[PDB]
């Protein structure tokens, strides 16, 4: 992806 | 036995794909989802791949299967060694789902979205520092960004960034550098900055640049795609996308009913149930991904941009952030639940950076109960023999754990890991006695200053397509959870970004150099790596997970009617 993103697992 | 790539990236499907047609994807999720349409104000994965048919929070740069960027996207990107500057160049034709033009400003508005603290972006980076005047914006020491041009006004398609120094990942998505997204700057200018995250026109009533427009949002579901006549490029040959969450609890059972046509997302733990659905073609790839085991170490002063590492814990010893990773059985748990799909990791850099990451790097990947014990003596930390727990001053070593919710063997895998770091005579309990809901989570750890009421938390990230990791760690970053703050591991960070890192070998060096630093002082915990996989109904036509593939959602279609 283009940034960093949180991921639920 | 953990699988290899040895998934396919495509689904080729010999039949045609009609005119028309209503495909259903749904993105696995136990937590509502969190609509917010501008990348600058979105912290999480979910929304960001619900985004995709709507332009993914519109990006503008095309970019090969290496992410490198390629000319032919909404918008092309040059860079100027000598000068230290990218040109940004928007398509003529690009236009927002209103038919109004995209021009310069609504790419510079992106940078204030973010640098603009008014906004309550969480977004903040040493990466853009490196933005002539950008830093000085952020600070509001200057009213505008020096280093942010327009050769042809702000109404033109050019945008000119200066940097102060180039970086080897500026020709890569994902870099960080500079930005990769416009902001609908008519639509949006006057909304007053605090309340742009909650306004509908964030959210509910977006502006896009996409093949598909949000033609209905229903908060916290769903998202109805149609065609966006609008768009530059190719046509959809769809009639509308449904983009829906989906509980973990339910993901299976809707692909058995043909429910969903494709699931995003869905864990390791459910690929048995999956693969053998007759109905689906499993799709899979390297997963641009990381997990890891935080400790909280500091605050993060917002006003200044900056993590204190002041925290009074037990935890400011390197022994004792050793032990508590050496203690986890890490392996055990992917073994028992995982079905070969997650892999422990050794070090932070993701196997999916073939060039970058470090095969040979020893991490915590390997459970050591005797190495973690004697780490904790040596600190100082001797065993209560009437307890079972170490203790200093008659001072008990007792952590919280904010675990997170997850999906059925969560707090299993949770409680085991609790009773291995009871082996090494560390007690340890769940936040507030359960598991933490991500939405929840996500809140708890982004919210400056930081919580003081947890001590080891666990994160994962669907990483930036570039492997610099300034974004997750640098000082100023709030991303940095645990709030660490080491002169060593921000020289690490900036080495692998620096001049000399244009040669690849050198910067190969520096990747290897970070990646044993952060393992030996142990202010995080590398965790898993994955391999994710996707299932597709039959009827899908021109579906694949190249990362190369660059017009999927005009492509896509489907041969047959869903019933």
């Amino acid at each position: 992806s283009l940034s960093q993103s949180l991921s639920q697992s | 036995k953990l699988k290899a790539g040895n998934f396919d990236v495509a689904y080729q499907n010999p039949d045609k794909a009609i005119k028309g047609g209503n495909l259903k994807v749904a993105y696995q999720s136990d937590s509502p989802m969190k609509a917010q349409w501008l990348s600058g104000l979105s912290n999480d994965a979910t929304f960001a791949t619900m985004s995709g048919p709507g332009g993914g929070q519109d990006g503008l740069f095309f970019t090969d299967s290496g992410f490198k960027f390629i000319k032919g996207g909404a918008a092309d990107v040059a860079l100027d060694k000598e000068s230290k500057t990218a040109t940004i160049t928007l398509r003529k034709d690009l236009k927002w789902s209103d038919g109004s033009e995209v021009t310069a400003k609504d790419y510079e508005f992106t940078y204030e979205t973010i640098a603009n603290p008014a906004y309550g972006s969480d977004r903040w980076t040493d990466s853009l520092a490196n933005i002539v005047g950008l830093s000085d914006y952020h600070t509001g020491k200057a009213k505008t960004i020096s280093g942010i041009t327009f050769p042809d006004g702000e109404n033109g398609k050019v945008i000119k960034v200066q940097f102060k120094e180039m970086k080897p990942g500026m020709t890569q998505s994902g870099n960080g550098y500079f930005l990769e997204t416009v902001a609908p700057y008519q639509y949006l200018k006057d909304v007053a900055p605090k309340d742009l995250a909650s306004s509908p026109k964030t959210t509910t009533k977006p502006l896009v640049t996409g093949p598909f427009k949000p033609e209905n949002v229903v908060a916290g579901e769903s998202i109805k795609y149609v065609p966006n006549p609008y768009y530059w490029g190719e046509k959809p040959k769809l009639n509308s996308i449904t983009y829906e969450v989906v509980s973990t609890a339910k993901s299976v059972a809707a692909l058995s009913s043909s429910k969903y046509d494709i699931i995003n997302g869905m864990v390791s733990s459910q690929y048995k149930q999956v693969k053998n659905l007759k109905g689906y073609k499993v799709l899979g790839q390297q997963a641009m991904y990381i997990s890891l085991m935080y400790y909280n170490l500091g605050h993060y002063d917002a006003k200044n941009s900056i993590n204190v590492q002041d925290r009074k814990t037990p935890l400011q010893d390197q022994n004792v952030r050793q032990a508590i990773g050496y203690a986890r059985n890490v392996a055990e748990v992917d073994n028992k639940f995982s079905n070969g799909l997650s892999t422990p990791a050794n070090s932070l850099i993701p196997p999916i950076f073939k060039q970058f990451t470090s095969s040979s790097v020893k991490g915590y990947e390997k459970q050591d109960l005797d190495k973690a014990n004697k780490l904790l003596d040596e600190d100082g930390w001797k065993l209560n023999k009437s307890t079972g727990y170490r203790e200093k001053d008659g001072k008990e070593l007792s952590l919280v754990y904010a675990a997170r919710v997850g999906d059925a063997n969560a707090e299993t895998i949770a409680q085991n890991y609790i009773q291995q770091w009871k082996k090494i005579g560390v007690k340890v309990s769940l936040y507030n006695g359960k598991l933490m809901e991500f939405n929840s989570w996500v809140d708890h750890m982004t919210t400056p200053p930081g919580a003081n009421d947890w001590d080891i938390t666990d994160g994962s990230w669907s990483l930036a397509s570039e492997p610099s990791q300034q974004d997750l760690f640098s000082a100023a970053a709030p991303y940095n959870f645990g709030h660490f703050n080491d002169s060593e591991i921000t020289k690490d960070l900036n080495d692998i970004d620096s001049a000399k890192s244009e040669n690849p070998t050198y910067r190969k060096a520096a990747f290897v150099k970070y990646q044993e630093d952060m393992n030996k002082k142990a202010y995080v915990i590398p965790t898993n790596f994955m391999l994710n996989y996707t299932p597709v109904n039959k009827r899908v036509v021109g579906m694949t997970l190249d990362y190369g593939a660059m017009n999927t959602w005009s492509e896509i279609g489907v041969s047959s009617a869903k019933l």
